[PDB]
């Protein structure tokens, strides 16, 4: 049941980055620019399985923002 | 910051004061008063 915490420790990294994405989106609602001058457009994760060597079913991994 | 975009800068104000109410020494009308013992001033000028 090792897998099992793999699982489980994946699934928990990938539902805190979207809070933390979440989190973020909130605080920007009103910002009106960056460093750079460019508007701040609004973040988003990609959740993918991470079934890579356990066929169709595995965690979840954050494949992207 | 050393510098397109926004001068970026956090400077708060604290509030608002009186310093001082200064009077508008303006001549004002006149009104007649019978009373031989009134007098007013055209004029800048103050009885001591």
């Amino acid at each position: 049941l090792l897998n099992i915490f793999d699982i489980a420790g994946s699934a928990l990294a990938a539902q805190s980055k979207r809070l933390n994405v979440a989190a973020s989106n909130l605080a920007n609602a009103d910002s009106v620019t960056g460093p750079d001058g460019q508007p701040y457009r609004a973040k988003q994760v990609v959740f993918q399985v991470d079934a890579a060597p356990g066929q169709a079913t595995g965690g979840v991994k954050v494949a992207s923002v | 910051g050393a510098q397109t975009t926004l001068p970026s800068g956090l400077q708060i104000g604290t509030g608002v004061r009186p310093v001082a109410t200064e009077r508008l020494h303006s001549q004002g009308n006149l009104s007649q008063t019978n009373n031989s013992k009134d007098v007013a001033i055209k004029g800048q000028g103050f009885f001591q």
